[PDB]
């Protein structure tokens, strides 16, 4: 027959291999398709989609309904945080849980930009005026709003449209960060702070829930298949 | 019935090889009657994720007011 | 008319004014051996007229117990005119055949036949040894033979009949009888029939055989629906079986062969 | 192996055209859709018989034979070439009167220490030789007969991925028949009851010969034994004359029944 | 030689595969065809052969000529099933037997319209008419003319034509149903009742029979080839 | 599978143009870019999202099964199809409500001496076959079932790479069902309670078969166990209806749920 | 002497390859002289049932009366 | 250097493939210099018998008499 | 290296098999033949020759 040499790698089994092989049952009249809605193409459009963040995991409101309210009053202005997070989106505990969060666990390596919606769920009576900051890591975590309000920020006026959306930016030394808490590939900080102080008038509510939501923007990719440490099995 | 698609190179032999050619390109032929025999192309396309991320009846612009 | 038929083959003629259509097996009707399916050398003896022609074998009586009754061709017609002299003196065989089956009542009465005719039909014998039949019971002739309601295994070690036993539901070859549809037929239901006809071509794997050793077709008539007659417990009518033999050619002529019987 | 059609919208009616009654005296099948009797929609039909054509249900390999062979005259086997040895394959083949195809076989080789503590052996082969009817049978695992100069052989070295081999049509009629209404002799008048006597349904006394394996190393007095399972495939396949499928137990080569001869159980009439 | 990689499934055997092999009789003189009558090209053909249905398996006349024979007579009208079946035609025991019932044993998945045709073998001096129906599935089964008459039926007329045929049409919310008892995939039930009575006048058979054939329509098919239950072997 | 966009240089903006607040009463998620928010420098963006593809992110072999066969009934064994015996592959399934891909089947299979002194066994050669719903399953490790003649078998000598197959889309709906909020029956009013019950979001008792696997070699007394794994890898993928992952741990085929109900740890509302 | 038959594509992948070109073809090389060496190509017509579902010799309609 | 050969079809498939096209034809390339290395072609011809048969000298018909 | 699959009946040996395999004497000047008369091309031709039959087989 034809003269053949066998290559190292022969009769090997990679789990990651794409390659033909028979068919078990052959000339099989399989079901057509039909248009069902919802069609996916690319995990990445999941991770498009807001998604609400589990903010406070205090632990009497981790794991119920209060993990996911922030509330907020009408106490007179304060410089201390709201709230603060890790621009660590696969570990950071109050990220790696939300539907972006959960994919990228799927992933060694994620690059692009990140955008945090809020919505106030106050009455309609409540104003208000919020500064919502990301800082760039390398430099102290901000604990006032006078070191918040030096990085990238967006200053939120209540209103009519109840939310409000801060874009947190592909700001990175290196091309893609690693889906794991590691200071060579750290990201940096998110926090919010009163700029002014929430009002009502008599007759209103003096504490109110807001809402975050996080997605990724349309420049966010991930890459290096790998398995999650969400899901397991004992025995 | 040999199908010949073009690789995308990422890390480049100091070669013109690594940049044109044939030698930038890889060559396919199925064996088998039944597709299911078939491996994948992955010559995957994409599409808009609006039917997720905006299923909303009367579109509205970011820089107009999404309450009107 | 669907109902009203003549068929004429030699010097005979068969007139019907109840039939139901007639049915040619596979739509096939029966032919000579073309050049390019020949086998055999020799020059092929056509009696045509002398041999195609219908032959009326013995008539068998219908009661309300009756299982039903088989008949094989060539074997059938071998002590028939010139068509037997012709199997006999012939080394080989080959003929297609018109099957009319004849059976007339009244408006009174009830009960449906199923004609069937059957390529190799192939039927089980009554010992445990296999393949026991011997020929002389296999080729019972004209008179053919009997389907039973039950299997009664002979036991006779000293002197064994050797005999076919026939299981009517069982179609006397372990399928069952509702599938031997699948087989040409057609039905003598007595309120709307009086005949079954069926235009049967040559089947075999070979063009020509030797019909002393091989039975082509076997004819299997059952009683679907039982004979009933007003309130005559006792009811009996004849079933005549007419069959012609066609387009018969044969081949490799020598001394006659005569069979051992009985 | 292809489409089938189209269900076409159909409405009332109210007309002398009945396809709903017929006559099935005339041996004919009333060639009704559902469109004859009912309102029906426009369907646009999709499913094929692909899976379904003569080819198809063929097309898989089964067991026809499990031949045995004891390396400690057993040291070498025959077996008469068959296809009712075993009853999957020859109930599916008898859904036809006549048949004419192409044939492939495998051959699946396993052999083992009948001691769990004693012995040992050196790799086997085997040699799987087809004696058409008329060569010489060996006598001995050894006898000249083995030489093959003609006869097709199959060494197989134990191990390996099962052999496999391609057998052209070779019946000597234009077709393999599945049922035979007749003898091979015909008995003539005058001869002894002894005489002219022959099987009903049987044709060659030897119809395709035998297959006669071995295994060919030196044997050792080491208890062995090996089994080499025939599975038979055809290809290129037609057949002819459909026949209603076995309903009872298979006794024997022929037709012949004797055991389960009631296979229906027992359903109220007008039960659901 | 030419350098060639062994992949996964090699040396194997799949009994369902379909590749080459060396002729172990080469330059054989094959015996040419001949044309011989009745060729088949697909099973399906044989589905669409109608079939005595073997209705009566009551343990007096199952397993005889009986089990083939639906008993009528002359009484006055009743409002009670003369048959009940259900439409498993690979299961059903009065339908698994049939010709089409022993094919779709060879096969997991089957789809399309059937048809059941009835023989009526009474007198010429008998008449009557009777009402067959199909209900699909999901109600109660039909137990009084008043229900089977709301789902598809023929009532028909007994007269010079001698037989009816009801086709059942493929009503399924699957594409497929399956050869084996399932609820998932039931098809209904089919039932037969007397629209008026069959009368006969003095001197003729008070009671007679009726036989069923049962054949697949032109829209059916089946996949899957599996091992059929109807055939056995002992040691 | 394929780039994203540029980033665009954007300068400072004092208009009426706010596209930083919105409503997301709405069910719409706000599709801001950085440069909506702050000034931007122009980035020619050359990453893609070529392996977040559908069809990338399950083009892996996984795990489903564990099939264990004692060649000294354990002489073979039968595992019932499914893809929910593991959790890796059923959580990433989950991802999407309906499914339609072909499957590609990998064996490996290991074997090993349960007596580190004791016993000796030539190669083993395995039969892996599949019984689709409603073929007759194996009583004994050599009973009739084993013939195949129709069944589609695999058989694996010990030692060779791992055997692989492929399998069409089998659903006999449209797409196959993650989730089934429903029955496979509808109790009817009047019947016992024994009757028209069926498990909660199951549908046919018998959805795909199953596989039983033996060792063809005649045992020997030597004490031998042998381990199939089966890995699945989903090929030709089309997903539906996205949903959100399983957060909680399995507890058994359906959604149901019983321990690890606290997933999430605790962390300060102020902490970093 | 290739033969290059294409493939009734049951499940799609999300490519173009998925529905056309070389990719839903198959190739097909005979290496033996003998045709019983060959494979089965498959490719396998159908026909009429009528000699067996209707074998009548005078052809009726459906429509019309069968026994006339 | 291929070699494409017809074979003689035996047992056909119900296939229009097994009447026609490269499906009956086998393809044969040699990959060794000495022609000991090759297969049998097995497209071997015929001859007259009469070296045999009839290695007469003064040629004689049947019909006519042999001894004249 | 090129990815293939091995089939069944891959290293066994069939005695009617038609393969090509190395040749054992390289480069060997053959010996050219001459034209010897009553060569055969098909065993047919042996049995188209007339044989005398052993008619009389009695023991003496
Ligand atoms: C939604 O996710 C799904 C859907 C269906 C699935 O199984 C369907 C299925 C049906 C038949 C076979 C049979 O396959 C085989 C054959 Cl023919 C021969 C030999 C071995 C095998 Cl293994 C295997 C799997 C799985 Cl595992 C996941
Ligand atoms: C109607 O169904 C049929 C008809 C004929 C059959 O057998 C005919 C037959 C004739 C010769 C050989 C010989 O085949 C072989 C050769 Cl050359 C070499 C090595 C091994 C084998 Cl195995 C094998 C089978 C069978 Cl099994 C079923």
């Amino acid at each position: 027959g034809l003269p053949v040499l066998n290559t190292p790698g022969s009769n090997q089994y990679l789990t990651a291999d794409n390659y033909q092989s028979p068919c078990a049952i052959p000339e099989f009249d399989v079901t057509p398709p039909i248009d069902i809605p919802g069609e996916v193409r690319n995990m990445m459009e999941l991770a498009e989609i807001d998604t609400m963040i589990p903010l406070n995991l205090t632990n009497q409101r981790k794991n119920t309904m209060d993990m996911y309210r922030v509330e907020l009053n009408d106490a007179a202005h304060s410089d201390t945080p709201i709230l603060c997070l890790s621009l660590s989106p696969a570990s950071d505990p109050r990220l790696a849980h939300t539907m972006l969060g959960e994919i990228l666990n799927y992933y060694t390596h994620w690059a692009g930009s990140l955008k945090f919606t809020f919505l106030f769920c106050g009455s309609m009576m409540a104003t208000g005026k919020l500064l919502v900051s990301y800082a760039p890591p390398g430099a102290e975590a901000p604990k006032s709003r006078k070191e918040a309000m030096l990085g990238t920020h967006v200053i939120w006026d209540i209103g009519l449209q109840s939310s409000c959306t801060m874009v947190v930016p592909w700001i990175s030394n290196t091309t893609y960060r690693q889906t794991i808490n590691d200071s060579f590939t750290e990201g940096g900080y998110i926090s919010m702070f009163y700029q002014t102080r929430v009002v009502v008038p008599l007759s209103t509510p003096r504490k109110m829930d807001i809402l975050g939501f996080v997605s990724a923007c349309n420049d966010f990719s991930v890459r290096l298949l790998r398995d999650t440490t969400h899901i397991s099995q004992e025995a | 019935g040999a199908q010949v698609s073009s690789q995308k190179v990422g890390a480049h032999e100091n070669s013109n090889r690594a940049y044109g050619g044939s030698t930038i390109n890889y060559t396919t032929i199925n064996y088998y009657r039944d597709s299911a025999s078939n491996a994948a192309s992955k010559q995957d396309f994409a599409q808009d994720p609006s039917k997720f991320t905006e299923p909303i009846k009367d579109v509205l612009i970011k820089t107009a007011p999404t309450l009107n | 008319s669907v109902r009203v038929m003549q068929l004429t083959l030699g010097n005979s003629t068969i007139t019907t004014q109840e039939a139901a259509n007639s049915v040619v097996a596979y739509g096939r009707w029966p032919e000579y051996i073309k050049d390019s399916e020949a086998n055999p050398v020799d020059q092929p003896t056509e009696p045509d007229v002398a041999a195609c022609r219908f032959y009326t074998l013995d008539t068998v009586t219908w009661r309300k117990e009756s299982r039903g009754w088989w008949w094989k061709l060539p074997d059938a017609l071998k002590d028939m005119g010139l068509f037997g002299q012709n199997m006999f003196y012939h080394y080989l065989g080959r003929a297609g055949y018109t099957v009319h089956v004849q059976c007339n009542a009244s408006k009174f009465h009830q009960g449906a036949l199923g004609v069937f005719a059957v390529p190799e039909m192939c039927l089980a014998g009554d010992s445990t040894t296999h393949m026991f039949t011997k020929y002389e019971n296999a080729n019972p002739g004209e008179k053919g033979g009997e389907f039973k309601g039950s299997f009664t295994l002979d036991t006779n070690a000293t002197n064994p009949a050797r005999n076919f036993c026939p299981v009517d539901y069982l179609f006397g070859s372990g399928v069952l009888a509702g599938n031997a549809f699948v087989y040409p037929h057609q039905i003598i239901n007595l309120r709307t029939n009086n005949c079954a006809t069926l235009v049967l071509p040559y089947v075999n794997s070979l063009s020509i055989d030797s019909m002393t050793k091989h039975n082509n077709w076997g004819i299997a008539i059952l009683p679907l629906a039982p004979l009933d007659f007003a309130t005559e417990s006792s009811t009996e009518i004849p079933i005549t079986l007419t069959i012609a033999p066609m387009c018969c050619e044969f081949n490799g002529l020598r001394n006659i062969t005569v069979p051992r019987t009985q | 192996a292809n489409n089938l059609p189209d269900t076409q919208s159909s409405g009332p009616a109210h007309s002398k055209e009945t396809p709903a009654l017929t006559a099935v005296e005339t041996g004919a099948t009333n060639p009704l859709v559902p469109s004859d009797t009912v309102q029906t929609r426009h369907v646009i039909q999709k499913r094929t018989r692909s899976e379904s054509t003569v080819e198809s249900f063929f097309a898989r390999g089964a067991c026809v034979a499990i031949i045995e062979v004891d390396n400690d005259s057993k040291l070498f086997s025959v077996w008469k070439i068959t296809y009712k040895d075993t009853v999957q394959l020859r109930r599916k083949l008898e859904f036809f009167t006549y048949s004419r195809f192409d044939m492939e076989f495998t051959f699946v080789v396993t052999s083992n220490y009948t001691d769990a503590n004693n012995g040992h052996a050196l790799n086997q082969v085997y040699q799987i030789m087809y004696i058409p009817p008329g060569a010489p049978i060996p006598g001995k695992w050894n006898d000249y007969t083995w030489q093959t100069s003609s006869n097709p052989s199959v060494f197989y070295t134990y191990g390996a991925p099962p052999a496999r081999i391609s057998v052209p049509y070779v019946g000597i009629a234009n077709a393999y028949s599945h049922f035979y209404d007749g003898f091979a002799k015909v008995p003539l008048a005058g001869q002894a009851s002894t005489e002219g006597d022959s099987l009903y349904g049987a044709a060659s006394l030897n119809d395709f010969g035998s297959l006669a394996v071995r295994v060919v190393n030196d044997h050792n007095p080491t208890k062995l034994t090996s089994k080499i399972r025939v599975y038979m495939k055809p290809k290129h396949v037609r057949v002819w004359c459909p026949r209603p499928p076995r309903a009872v137990p298979y006794y024997g080569p022929g037709v012949d029944y004797k055991d389960g001869l009631a296979p229906l159980p027992g359903k109220g009439l007008t039960t659901y």
